[PDB]
């Protein structure tokens, strides 16, 4: 079951919260309500279309470029031009790093706007505080 | 006796930095251990920052003005706060072409505290640094989602929304959108010569004008209090000797002056309204890095929103 220690090493960084699933249900929660839980749905959608398979990439990568990249998508992440672009054009042809560059800056904007916020939220507070 | 406030405009307009004053001017200041929290940030500005103009720097093509700076670059990458690092940053930004290639920033996406945080690196620099308020208020954060704040001022409950900014963050703005009884729609007006982060083919005074006809004429807010704040003034007030108001505007046939420019663009925004006869736009030229500016441009607002709710 999950520990007070653990989620007070939530704060050490936001690698160590989207570490396990529990913090990413956590989190996803925080981001819920601020409504910008497409970053974090962009960022899990990433991770498995990393542990994806050679065979089915080409499908996979349409279906989060549609999903989150594109210009029109509903869950559309906040990048920039050139990030956009030069992840358009590795959805042709993609491998598995495809989503690296899109991932990196959505996980930055993650860990310097929402996450310094989710540690002094009440989500977070109670959770912390109720488990001593 | 609550007022729902939204602070809206395009990204980087300015609309985090009044959130910061109202937490400043209501909610008495930042401390000591609050600041230090921000050095991080500071460091990573500045860093960023001048790795922006080095970067362009090889898509302009432009050279160092001396080539030992090219070590000093790939050092930069490396690196990227150390006395290697600060040495490797003042270097790089007393070089001629570094220089040059700054003051070509609207050809690339370059922040607008790059200029100020690296200016006063010596200070930013020392061990024991401690950033001042203005160090923060100057920090950039890119925002996303909708943020809720709360405070009370003459007697009344503000819930107070700040929002992004850049074009995917804008269809979540419909559920902030009910019941809302001031808008202070921010502009940027440094940003008449800049392209859009999200699109390099849109100026984004051009964006700014589009999003602020929307917004202003909007039935969801014909009895909201409609303020608009015509900010980075200063930074404009630089920029307007050095590149003219025409990249912008073509037709503008007055004089590159702050003032002139400042008024053109204020009935720009003002013309966008269409219904000037039951409706009034309250502008304010702001500076939001400025606390006392902001406190008395937000003391008028204010009144302007007891008087219309009243
Ligand atoms: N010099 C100056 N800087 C400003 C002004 N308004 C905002 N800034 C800076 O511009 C950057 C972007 O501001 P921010 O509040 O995050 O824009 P937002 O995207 O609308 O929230 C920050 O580093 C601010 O310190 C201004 O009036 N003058
Ligand atoms: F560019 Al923004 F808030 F609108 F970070
Ligand atoms: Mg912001």
């Amino acid at each position: 079951v999950l520990s007070a220690a653990e989620v007070m090493q939530w704060s050490q960084s936001l690698e160590k919260l989207l570490a396990n699933q529990t913090g990413q249900n956590v989190f996803g929660s925080f981001l819920k309500s601020e409504f910008s839980e497409e970053n974090i749905e962009f960022w899990l959608a990433c991770e498995d279309y990393k542990k994806t398979e050679s065979d089915l990439l080409p499908c996979k990568a349409e279906e989060i470029y549609k999903a989150f990249v594109h210009s029109d998508a509903a869950k559309q992440i906040n990048i920039d031009f050139r990030t956009r672009e030069s992840t358009a054009k590795k959805i042709k042809a993609p491998t598995p790093t495809c989503f690296d560059e899109a991932q990196k800056v959505i996980y930055t904007l993650m860990e310097k706007d929402s996450y310094p916020r989710f540690l002094k939220s009440d989500i977070y507070l109670n959770l912390l505080n109720d488990l001593q | 006796r609550e007022v729902k406030l939204l602070l809206l405009g395009a990204g980087e307009s300015g609309k985090s930095t009044i959130v910061k004053q109202m937490k400043i001017i209501h909610e008495a200041g930042y401390s000591e251990e609050e600041c230090k929290q921000y050095k991080a940030v500071v460091y990573s500005n500045t860093i960023q920052s001048i790795i922006a103009i080095i970067r362009a720097m090889g898509r302009l093509k432009i050279d160092f003005g001396d080539s030992a700076r090219a070590d000093d670059a790939r050092q930069l990458f490396v690196l990227a706060m150390t006395a290697e690092l600060a040495g490797v940053i003042k270097r790089l930004w007393k070089d001629s072409g570094v220089q040059a290639c700054f003051n070509r920033s609207r050809e690339y996406q370059l922040n607008d505290s790059a200029a100020y945080y690296l200016n006063d690196l010596d200070r930013i620099a020392q061990p024991n640094y401690i950033p001042t308020q203005q160090d923060v208020l100057r920090t950039r954060v890119k925002t996303t989602g909708i943020v809720e704040t709360h405070f009370t001022f003459k007697d009344l409950h503000f819930k107070m929304f700040d929002v992004g900014g850049q074009r995917s963050e804008r269809k979540k703005w419909i559920h902030c959108f009910e019941g809302v009884t001031a808008i202070i729609f921010c502009v940027a007006l440094s940003d008449y010569d800049l392209v859009l982060a999200e699109d390099e083919e849109m100026n984004r005074m051009h964006e700014s004008m589009k999003l602020f006809d929307s917004i202003c004429n909007n039935k969801w807010f014909t009895d909201t209090s409609i303020i608009l704040f015509l900010n980075k003034k200063d930074l404009f007030e630089e920029k307007i000797k050095k590149s003219p108001l025409t990249i912008c505007y073509p037709e503008y046939a007055g004089s590159n002056t702050y003032e002139e420019a400042a008024a053109y663009i204020q009935c720009q925004f003002e013309d966008l309204n269409k219904r000037k006869d039951t409706k009034e736009i309250y502008t304010h030229f702001t500076c939001a890095t400025d606390t006392k500016n902001v406190q008395f441009v937000f003391d008028a607002v204010t009144d302007v929103i007891i008087k219309n709710n009243l």
